[PDB]
């Protein structure tokens, strides 16, 4: 395994580890993401503490109307995060 | 394991 | 670093590893995109072998046509590949 599978192995997981938490298994609810992103993305982005903050993400992210964030949203949303901190590395 | 070709969207 | 946070600093930088070998230094040719899924995605692609598999998967991956793949296309061509091996755990 390459660091690149086994960078897609820890996005798989880390989707998982918060999805399961409640309701459906293989989708994040809004509190969820919020969880998420507070305590995995902590160094890339501002804490969410205010529930409008938490819809505009999930506005975002969410394509399919059911107000949760499946995989491949989380997919749109890691590309979203990475091309940030990348951006920060052009020089 | 696939064919990268086969990728899509 | 979490788990996360570390992933996405490796997926910039498998894309630092393969896109500044050759050419534009911050952009990925036909040769490199090949390089780099033939060492590093070998458990998720089959093995690339011929030429016409490399032009089809850059033709996909190349939405602004200037024959390469940029980072925010590579993370697009991530997201595809990520989104394949999951249904393993659909
Ligand atoms: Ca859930
Ligand atoms: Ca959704
Ligand atoms: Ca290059
Ligand atoms: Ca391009």
């Amino acid at each position: 395994m390459s660091e690149l599978e086994k960078a897609m192995v820890a996005l798989i997981d880390v989707f998982h580890q918060y999805s399961g938490r409640e309701g459906d298994k293989h989708k994040l609810k809004k509190s969820e993401l919020k969880e998420l992103i507070n305590n995995e993305l902590s160094h890339f982005l501002e804490e969410i503490k205010e529930q409008e903050v938490v819809d505009k993400v999930m506005e975002t992210l969410d394509n399919d109307g059911d107000g949760e964030c499946d995989f491949q949203e989380f997919m749109a949303f890691v590309a979203m995060v990475t091309t940030a901190c990348h951006e920060f590395f052009e020089h | 394991r696939t064919e990268a070709w086969k990728v899509l969207s």
